[PDB]
RNA sequence: CCCACAGCCCCCGCCGCGGAGCCGAGGGCAAGCUGGUGCCAGCAGCCGCGGUAAUUCCAGCUCGGCGAGCGUCGCGCGGCGCUGCUGCAGUUGAAACGCCCGUAGUUGGCCCCCCGCCGCCACGAGGAAACGGGAGCGCUCCAGGCAGGCCCGUUGGAC
RNA sequence: CCCGCCGGCCGCCCAGGGAAACCGGGAGGCUCCGGGCUCUGGGGGGAGUAUGGCCGCAAGGCUGAAACUUGAAGGCAUUG
């Protein structure tokens, strides 16, 4: 059965971008998907997207512009301490200069840079670069 | 029990993981001849100290600039390095430390400082003179070749008054 | 059938070398200053022939 | 006698019309003449090394037919590296063929920083991976002063490429030298084909070259 | 996936590893206990025994040689082993009914070289190292 | 001088013992010349050598490594992504139960703007040191120790 | 008749993957290595043997070692 909606969305996005497509459709919508996409948009990877209402299982449309090279999720939400972020950054990211790691906190969904700025920790959602 | 049980102790050097390596042997012999080292334990000691400094610098650099621990530890480390003359005075950033190298450690040895002062003909001559106790630092006789001189004592190194 | 069937020249007397740091001096000079054509090796026949 | 060009690119090189190799690399032009590179390296700045020499036999009606296979790498220690192979009945001719092939194929190598930016790049731009046969290689940027943490064979390639700090990992049957060297070569080749946010700048195409 | 990966699955992973790490020959040989009860030296560097027979053993097929060895009985176990004295002409220094010290070969408990079914080495006889007797550093005029 | 008494270190005078071994030289693995023996004697962690040049045995010459230390045996960590959470494998190399139902167990789509509870993150209190980390101090250096300077944070032993 | 949709059974195949043979309605999207659950394996022999237990009229099935021994055994492919 379906479980991780975000994983399916990200796999579809990467698949489409691989063959240089321009638009994608991901079937189930969710708040977490929306925040993930908003962060991606603010960082400049996926431009604009739209949410289509149908009362059940809202669909989404996203517009691509290359740029993105990889995206993923970490299924079991591990609890990163505030001072334990560097190890995950080194393990997961190609370099310590341009990748982004997403965390969910009591202060909301933000990036690892922002969490380091506020010296707080939380749970990990995913990554993109 | 005896109080001698609470005395601490530790090693001071490391041996390479792959011993028979031609370029390493060549470089080590080259350095030994240049600075007239006795055996290869001195190079291992220098490498150990360099590794300690580099690890401290790495750990500090991983943190944010405005971290209180970072400021404290970096200030202490820079002060020690400057006082010892290993790092140039004009450098006051933690990044510069990672570029340091064992030759900088060697250049602050007593043999080296008395050779660059034209007080000895050669490193070997410097060692022979040091053993015979013809040299002094700040009016005190020092007979340890590996003794390291601080910058403030560089101009205070001279020949022993009582030596013949 | 007898073990030790396989088991005489005298030892040549030559001056002892300078031990300690001095040994490092001559090794440095042996292969960084003093000469050791046809590239170079460590004690092949040709090199030993010249010294003899 | 004298180098007579056999290609349009070769004739252009004979003339002083094109001045840098990076111009050729920017348009992905194949290189077929060994003179097209030595012209840009007149002082023989390119190094040379024979990585391995192996003998290969072919069974026949009367005994075996032996032959030699050689692998050669070349670099100037400034973002250039090449790799080639050659097979011949004689060792010397195989070495010559391998050197020629290595000279022919060459790639630029991108270099970057670990954290603090201090003048000259000292390590790879980011993480790179390669694959040849069963062998896999990972190249991870390292801090300044960390040296080259790698096996003797891979270290020589990284030196000839002009790198100073790097962490490496190998997987598979790494005792097969050619596949290891090929994996590292492919990883280095991939470097200038990875997009980064610094290169997002949109530039208009130009009618030059 | 193939492996369980849920957030509340530590017990299953621990049990899986506990069961499956018994399949390694080395781990079994070390942590099972049979080898210790079967090894005549009971996890000791070397043992002391009495030689009772001097014998020669042929080598394997691709080699051709008769190796010199002795039969020993360990004082603290009373069991029997075969120990081999390697150094040339060192059999003549070993005499029947003599006190010996016997150690192991390089490999823990496997045969070494072309010598079949031999796992022990003679190092001291009558209190003097065999390596020292072979170099003439000392003499066995006490026996 | 020190010491409960004596040594020892250190200081002052007269005479003044300058001594390097252990392993190896086919590969892994840095380092080659005569004489013997002849698949015998022996070497060899593995590959292998020895049936008339033995580059591998036994000797001499020479050479290399570490060095007042060197080598051998057993155990533990590493090597090992060959126990795999990070991070193995499962067509053919070792390995998907003959198939279905099914309880414990594990895992479970989307949605409510704020209330309570559990986990979670951060901070804090409270609770032995020694060890470890670490600030400062020239036991002649060092392994160490918490000292110490005169015109000392209330000199210090912070955390 | 031809133009589609759902479901099923098949063939060839670009990318990609792989030690390769080949797969491609995945053996793809994975060292750039994290969707969920279950089972099995850890060099070759000894050995699916011994000894216990359960089931079965029996033949036998499920479960299942150690000592000891050994330096290769195996896979896909190339030339003869
Ligand atoms: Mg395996
Ligand atoms: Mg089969
Ligand atoms: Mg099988
Ligand atoms: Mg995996
Ligand atoms: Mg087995």
């Amino acid at each position: 059965v379906r479980i991780n909606v975000l994983r399916d969305a990200l796999k579809s996005i990467c698949n489409a971008q691989r063959i240089g497509k321009k638009q994608v459709i991901v079937r189930p919508s969710s708040k977490v998907i929306i925040e993930f996409l908003q962060l991606m948009q603010k960082n400049g990877y996926i431009s604009d997207f739209a949410v289509v209402d149908n009362h059940r299982s809202n669909r989404i449309v996203v517009n691509l512009i290359g740029r993105l090279n990889k995206a993923g999720v970490i299924s079991p939400r591990f609890d990163i301490p505030a001072n334990d972020i560097e190890k995950w950054v080194v393990n997961l990211l190609p370099s310590r200069l341009f990748g982004h790691i997403i965390l969910t906190t009591s202060q909301g969904i933000m990036d690892h840079i922002e969490a380091q700025h506020r010296q707080i920790g939380g749970k990990v959602i995913g990554y993109f670069y | 029990p005896r109080i001698s049980r609470h005395r601490n102790s530790s090693k001071t050097y490391s041996t390479p993981k792959k011993p028979f390596t031609k370029p390493r042997l060549d470089a080590e012999l080259k350095l030994c001849g240049e600075y007239g080292l006795k055996c290869k334990r001195e190079i291992y000691r220098a490498r150990y100290m360099l590794a300690k400094i580099r690890r401290t610098a790495r750990n500090l650099l991983t943190l944010d600039e405005n971290d209180i621990k970072r400021r404290f530890e970096g200030a202490a480390l820079l002060r020690r390095l400057h006082m010892l003359g290993i790092l140039d005075e004009e450098k006051d950033q933690l990044d510069y430390v990672l570029g340091l190298r064992i030759e900088d450690i060697f250049k602050r040895r007593l043999q080296s400082v008395i050779v660059e002062s034209k007080l000895a003909k050669s490193v070997h001559h410097a060692r022979n003179m040091i053993k015979a106790r013809h040299i002094s630092v700040g009016g005190q006789i020092v007979n340890i070749p590996s003794y390291m001189v601080r910058i403030s004592n560089t101009s205070r190194v001279a020949i022993a008054d009582t030596s013949s | 059938t007898s073990a030790g069937k396989v088991r005489k020249k005298e030892k040549k007397e030559k001056p002892r070398p300078p031990r300690g740091r001095a040994y490092k001096r001559l090794l440095y000079n042996k292969n960084f200053v003093d000469d050791t054509h046809n590239g170079r090796r460590l004690g092949p026949n040709n090199l030993l022939i010249r010294q003899k | 006698e004298e180098w007579h060009p056999s290609t349009k690119l070769g004739r252009l090189v004979k003339a002083g019309k094109i001045e840098s190799l990076y111009d050729i690399f920017k348009y992905s032009l194949p290189i077929k003449e060994t003179e097209i590179i030595d012209y840009f390296f007149p002082k023989s700045e390119l190094a040379e090394e024979v990585c391995n020499i192996m003998s290969v036999q072919k069974q026949t009606t009367a005994g075996q037919r032996t032959r030699f296979r050689a692998h050669v790498i070349v670099g100037n220690r400034d973002g250039f590296i090449g790799y080639g192979a050659g097979v011949s009945k004689e060792v010397a001719n195989a070495i010559k063929k391998a050197a020629k092939n290595a000279r022919l194929n060459i790639v630029p190598v991108r270099r970057g920083f670990w954290g603090g930016k201090l003048g000259d790049p000292h390590t790879v731009s980011s993480k790179l991976s390669g694959k040849c046969g069963s062998v896999r290689v990972r190249l991870i940027p390292a801090p300044r002063g960390a040296g080259i943490v790698a096996s003797p064979t891979v270290a020589k390639v990284l030196e000839f490429a002009g790198v100073s700090d790097v962490f490496t990992r190998q997987s598979g049957h790494s005792r097969t030298l050619m596949n290891s060297v090929g994996a590292v070569y492919n990883a280095l080749k991939s470097s200038y084909s990875i997009l980064t946010p610094d290169l997002w700048k949109k530039e208009q195409l130009d009618h030059v070259q | 996936m193939s492996k369980t990966s849920g957030l509340y699955t530590a017990r299953k992973l621990r049990t899986v590893r506990r069961v499956n790490r018994w399949a390694d020959k080395k781990y079994r040989k070390a942590h099972l206990g049979t080898w210790l009860k079967a090894n005549p030296l009971e996890g000791a560097c070397m043992a002391r025994g009495i030689v009772t027979q001097k014998i020669g053993i042929s080598a394997k097929q691709p080699n051709s040689a008769v190796r010199k060895a002795v039969r020993v009985q360990l004082t603290k176990n009373s069991k029997k082993i075969t120990a081999f004295v390697p150094r040339d002409g060192s059999i003549t220094y070993i005499d029947n009914n003599d006190e010996v010290l016997v150690a192991g070969f390089g490999r823990a408990g496997r045969a070494v070289g072309d010598i079949p079914g031999c796992r022990f080495k003679v190092i001291k006889v009558a209190g003097i190292g065999l390596l020292a007797l072979f170099l003439r550093k000392r003499e066995k005029r006490a026996r």
